[PDB]
C-alpha cells in the first residue's frame, strides 16, 4: 500500500547514522579550538584515525554531505509523495537508495584508510584516492534519480488535474529538485572532467582555479539543497505542530521560487579571495548574493507571523506572551524553533561573508565555522532531529513516550546550547584571526590573544559531547522501542483573494527554469569561457 | 480572525520586503565605496597570470629569495612570494613602511592561504597562478603570516613573518 | 495585538543583528585597512 515508508525510512537512518559517526569528531574538534589536545584519547578509542584531518574529512563528508543529502531525499520525496496521495516509481527509488548507499561504502573505504584526507572540499592539487571521488560522484548522482522522481510523481499529478494549479508541498519540492539538478553541474562537470580522470591516471594534473570555480558553482547551491527540507517542514508542518495554520501559501511558494532563480549564480563569493577571477564579476556575484539572502529575509517574516498567530491563537498574551503560549512541551516543535533563532545571527554572519571586501576579514577563519554550525549544524540538523518525534512515529507506527519525549527535549536544548556557545568561541577566535580547519592545540602557544574565546569552544566541546551522546540514545530507543495510519502533519492554509493571480504566475516552472539557467548562464559563462581557453592543469600531492 | 490577520500580513510583507531591498542596497552603497577607496587593494587582479609551479623555484622571480624584494616605482615595491609546504619565502619578508607593497605570490605545490595578521591581505594561493595584492603597512613592527589554507599535515604551524622595517 | 506586532519584533531584532554584524565589521575592516 505504501512501500515509499520503508524507503523513506532507510534514507532517513542512513543519514542520522552518517550524522553519528561524523559528529564523534565535533566535540575533540571543539576542544581543539579551545586549545586541548584531545585527540591522543580518540586514537585510543579510534585507533584508525592517523591524524586531525582525517577526523575532520570525516566529520565534513558525513555531516555537511552525506546526513544532509539523504535527510533531503527523504523528506523532499516523501511529502510530495504523501501530499499528492500517489506512489513514487518505487524501482527508482530503491535504486536511488542503492546507490548513496554503495557511493558512500566506497568513499568511505578511502576515508577510513587515511587515504583522502583533503576535507569535504577536496581542492587540488591535494590528491585523494580513486575511490573517494567515484563514490562521492555516485553517492551524488543519486539525486538525479529522486529528481527524476518527483517530476515524474508532479508529471502524472498534472495529467490527471488539467488546469490546476500544483499543490503546496509538491510546488515546492519541483522548484527544489530542478534548482538542485541546475546546480549540481558545476561538481558533476568538476567530477567527470577532471577528478575522475586525474585520480585513474588518465591525467597527470587538474587546474586549481577551474576546479574551486565549478565547485563553488555547486558549492553555494547545495547549502540551499541542505536548507530546504528543513524549510519545507517549518512551512508546512510546524504551524500544525505549533497550533495554528500556515498563514501564506503563495508567500512560501515565492520563498521556494526565489530560491530557484538565485541559488546558484553566486559561486564567486567563496572565492572573493582568488586570484584570476575579476572583480567585477566578484561585486555581480555579491550583489546576486544577497538577493538570495532575500528569500530567507521574507521566510523570517512569514514564519514568525505564522507561530505568533498559533501563540495567540492558544491563549497568546501581549506582546511576546503569544511565545510562552507555544508547545515548549512537544520536541517536534521546540528543535526547528530554537534552530530558527539561532538563525538569526547566523543569517547576519552570512550577509557579512558576501560583502565581498569585508569577507577579507574573516575568510578562511574560525569565523566562517561558527557562522555556518548555526546554519546547517544548528537549523537543519534540529529540523532533522525534530522530525524524529514524528516522521518516523508516521513511518513506523511507533510512538513517542512520556520519557522519550523529555529525553528528545533535552537532547535538543543541550544541542542549541553547544552551537550558541560555541557560535561565540568562533566568531570571536576567527576576528582574533585563528585560522579554521587546523589543529592548533599541537601549537599551544600559537594564539594567547584567543584564551577566552577558547574557554568557550572547551565548554561547548563538552555541551555537545553530552548532547550527541543523548541523541545516539534517544534514536537507537525510538527505533527499537515497542498514529503510523494517522497522515502527516500538513497544517491548513489561510487562503486570500489574491492568491489565486500569483499562485497562476509562480506555477509556470517550465519558464522559471530557463530563467534560472539563463541566469547561471550569464554568471559563470564569461568567466568559465575565459579558464577553459587558458587551461593550466598542475601536479596531485599527498600532504598527509 | 484569519482573513484579517491574512491581510495584514501580505501587507506588511510587502513593506518587509521594501525594507530589505533598502538596507541592502545601503549595504551595496558602503561596498562601493571601498571599491573607489584604497583599500581595494587587498582585492586579487584579475587578469590570469600563469606560472609553472615545477620551476618557480628554479627559474624567474620566486627562484632568487635574496631577489624577493623589487623596487617597481616611487615609494612601491614588488614583493614575490612563495608559500609552500610548509611555510613562506623569503622568511621574514622585510619592506618599509608607508610604502605599496605589490605582493606577487605562488605556490610549488598545493594550495595556501597568505593571511597576514592585523591586516586586511587575506589571499587563496593557487599552484600555476599568482595572485597580486596591494598593501601599504603604515605602521612599524612584526606581522605574521598565517596560513589559513588546509595545505596537508604541517598546517598549523605554517608561518610567516612580514617585517616592516622603522 | 492582532497586527503581526509579533512577527515585527522578530524580524525587528533580525534587522539589529545583521546591523551590528555588518557595520561591526565593516569597522575592523577599516581598522586593518
Ligand atoms: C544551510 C547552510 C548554509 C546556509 C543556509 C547559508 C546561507 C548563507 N551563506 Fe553560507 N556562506 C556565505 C554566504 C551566505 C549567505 C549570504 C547566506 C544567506 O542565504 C543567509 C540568509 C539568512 C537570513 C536572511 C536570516 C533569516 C532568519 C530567519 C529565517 C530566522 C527567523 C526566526 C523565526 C521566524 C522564529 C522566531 C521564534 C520565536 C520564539 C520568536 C559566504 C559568503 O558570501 C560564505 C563564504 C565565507 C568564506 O569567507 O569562506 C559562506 C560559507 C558557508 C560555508 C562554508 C563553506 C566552506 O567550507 O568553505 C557553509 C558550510 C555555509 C552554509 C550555509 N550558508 N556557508
Ligand atoms: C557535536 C556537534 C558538532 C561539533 C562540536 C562540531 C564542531 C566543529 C568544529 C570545531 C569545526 C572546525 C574544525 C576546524 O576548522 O578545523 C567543525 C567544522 C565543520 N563542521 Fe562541525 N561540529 C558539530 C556538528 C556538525 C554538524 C551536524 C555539521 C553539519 C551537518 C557540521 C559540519 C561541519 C563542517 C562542514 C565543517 C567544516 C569542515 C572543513 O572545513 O573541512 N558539524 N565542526
Ligand atoms: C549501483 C546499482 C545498484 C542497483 C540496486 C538495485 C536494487 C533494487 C531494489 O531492491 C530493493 O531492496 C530493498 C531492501 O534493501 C527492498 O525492500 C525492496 O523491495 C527491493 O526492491
Ligand atoms: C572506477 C574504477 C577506477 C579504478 C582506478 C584504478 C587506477 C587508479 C590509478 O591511481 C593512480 O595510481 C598511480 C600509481 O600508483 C599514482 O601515481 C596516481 O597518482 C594515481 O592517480
Ligand atoms: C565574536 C564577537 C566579538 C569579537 C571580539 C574581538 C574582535 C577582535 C577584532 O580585532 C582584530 O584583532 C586581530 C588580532 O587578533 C587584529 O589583527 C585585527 O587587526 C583586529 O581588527
Ligand atoms: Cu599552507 Cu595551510
Ligand atoms: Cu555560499
Amino acid at each position: 500500500a505504501y512501500p515509499e515508508k520503508k524507503a523513506t525510512l532507510y534514507f532517513l537512518v542512513l543519514g542520522f547514522l552518517a550524522l553519528i559517526v561524523g559528529s564523534l569528531f565535533g566535540p575533540f574538534q571543539a576542544l581543539n579550538y579551545g586549545n586541548v589536545d584531545a585527540y591522543p584519547l580518540l586514537k585510543r578509542l579510534l585507533p584508525f584515525v592517523q591524524s586531525y584531518y582525517q577526523g575532520l574529512t570525516l566529520h565534513g563528508v558525513l555531516n555537511a554531505i552525506v546526513f544532509t543529502q539523504l535527510f533531503a531525499q527523504a523528506i523532499m520525496v516523501y511529502l510530495p509523495a504523501r501530499e499528492l496521495n500517489m506512489r513514487p516509481n518505487m524501482g527508482l527509488m530503491w535504486l536511488s537508495w542503492w546507490m548513496a548507499f554503495i557511493g558512500l561504502v566506497v568513499a568511505a573505504l578511502p576515508l577510513l584508510a587515511n587515504e583522502a584526507t583533503v576535507l569535504y572540499t577536496f581542492y587540488p592539487p591535494l590528491k585523494g584516492h580513486w575511490a573517494f571521488y567515484l563514490g562521492a560522484s555516485v553517492f551524488v548522482l543519486s539525486t538525479w534519480v529522486s529528481i527524476y522522481i518527483v517530476l515524474d510523481l508532479w508529471r502524472r499529478w498534472k495529467a490527471a488535474n488539467p488546469g490546476k494549479v500544483t499543490p503546496l508541498v509538491t510546488y515546492m519540492a519541483v522548484v527544489f529538485w530542478l534548482m538542485w539538478f541546475l546546480a549540481s553541474l558545476g561538481l558533476v562537470l568538476e567530477a567527470v572532467l577532471f577528478l575522475l580522470p586525474w585520480s585513474f591516471g588518465l591525467v597527470e594534473g587538474v587546474d586549481p582555479l577551474v576546479a574551486r570555480t565549478l565547485f563553488w558553482w555547486t558549492g553555494h547551491p547545495i547549502v540551499y539543497f541542505w536548507l530546504l527540507p528543513a524549510y519545507a517542514i517549518i512551512y508546512t508542518i510546524l504551524p500544525k505542530q505549533a497550533g495554528g495554520k500556515l498563514v501564506s501559501d503563495p508567500m512560501a511558494r515565492l520563498a521556494f521560487l526565489l530560491f530557484l532563480l538565485l541559488s546558484t549564480p553566486v559561486g564567486f563569493h567563496h572565492q572573493f579571495a582568488d586570484p584570476g577571477i575579476d572583480p567585477t564579476w566578484k561585486m555581480i556575484h555579491s550583489v546576486l548574493t544577497l538577493f538570495v539572502a532575500v528569500p530567507s529575509l521574507m521566510t523570517a517574516f512569514t514564519v514568525a507571523a505564522s507561530l505568533e498567530f498559533a501563540g495567540r491563537l492558544r491563549g497568546g498574551r501581549g506582546l511576546f506572551g503569544w511565545i510562552r503560549a507555544l508547545p515548549w512541551d512537544n520536541p517536534a516543535f521546540v528543535a526547528p524553533v530554537l534552530g530558527l533563532l539561532g538563525f538569526i545571527p547566523g543569517g547576519a554572519g552570512g550577509i557579512v561573508n558576501a560583502s565581498f571586501t569585508l569577507d577579507y576579514v574573516v575568510h578562511n577563519t574560525a569565523w566562517v565555522p561558527g557562522h555556518f554550525h548555526l546554519q546547517v549544524a544548528s537549523l537543519v540538523t534540529l529540523t532533522a532531529m525534530g522530525s524524529l518525534y514524528w516522521l518516523l512515529p508516521n513511518l513506523t507506527g511507533k510512538p513517542i513516550s512520556d520519557a522519550q519525549r523529555r529525553l528528545g527535549l533535552a537532547v535538543v536544548w543541550l544541542w542549541f546550547l553547544g552551537m550558541m556557545i560555541m557560535a561565540v568561541g568562533l566568531h570571536w577566535a576567527g576576528l582574533l584571526n585563528v585560522p579554521r580547519r587546523a589543529y592548533i592545540a599541537q601549537v599551544p602557544d600559537a594564539y594567547p590573544h584567543a584564551a577566552v574565546p577558547m574557554v568557550f569552544n572547551v565548554l561547548a566541546g563538552i555541551v555537545l559531547l553530552v548532547a550527541l551522546l543523548l541523541f545516539i540514545y534517544g534514536l537507537f530507543s525510538v527505533l527499537l522501542s515497542r498514529l503510523a495510519e494517522a497522515p502527516l502533519p500538513f497544517a491548513e492554509v489561510i487562503s486570500g483573494p489574491e492568491d489565486r493571480r500569483l499562485v497562476l504566475a509562480m506555477d509556470r516552472i517550465g519558464f522559471w527554469f530557463a530563467v534560472a539557467a539563463i541566469l547561471v548562464v550569464l554568471a559563470y559563462g564569461p568567466t568559465l569561457v575565459q579558464l577553459f581557453g587558458h587551461l593550466n592543469p598542475v601536479p596531485g600531492w599527498r600532504l598527509w | 480572525d484569519e482573513h484579517k490577520a491574512h491581510k495584514a500580513i501580505l501587507a506588511y510583507e510587502k513593506g518587509w520586503l521594501a525594507f530589505s531591498l533598502a538596507m541592502l542596497f545601503v549595504f551595496i552603497a558602503l561596498i562601493a565605496y571601498t571599491l573607489a577607496t584604497h583599500t581595494a587593494g587587498v582585492i586579487p587582479a584579475g587578469k590570469l597570470e600563469r606560472v609553472d609551479p615545477t620551476t618557480v623555484r628554479q627559474e624567474g622571480p620566486w627562484a632568487d629569495p635574496a631577489q624577493a624584494v623589487v623596487q617597481t616605482g616611487p615609494n612601491q615595491y614588488t614583493v614575490y612570494v612563495l608559500a609552500f609546504a610548509f611555510g613562506y619565502q623569503p622568511n621574514p619578508i622585510e619592506v618599509p613602511q608607508g610604502a605599496e607593497i605589490v605582493f606577487k605570490i605562488t605556490s610549488p605545490d598545493v594550495i595556501h592561504g597568505f593571511h597576514v595578521e592585523g591586516t586586511n591581505i587575506n589571499v587563496e594561493v593557487l599552484p600555476g597562478e599568482v595572485s597580486t595584492v596591494r598593501y601599504t603597512f603604515k605602521r612599524p613592527g612584526e606581522y605574521r603570516i598565517i596560513c589559513n589554507q588546509y595545505c596537508g599535515l604541517g598546517h598549523q604551524n605554517m608561518f610567516g613573518t612580514i617585517v616592516v622595517k622603522e | 495585538e492582532e497586527k503581526p506586532k509579533g512577527a515585527l519584533a522578530v524580524i525587528l531584532v533580525l534587522t539589529l543583528t545583521i546591523l551590528v554584524f555588518w557595520l561591526g565589521v565593516y569597522a575592523v575592516f577599516f581598522a586593518r585597512g
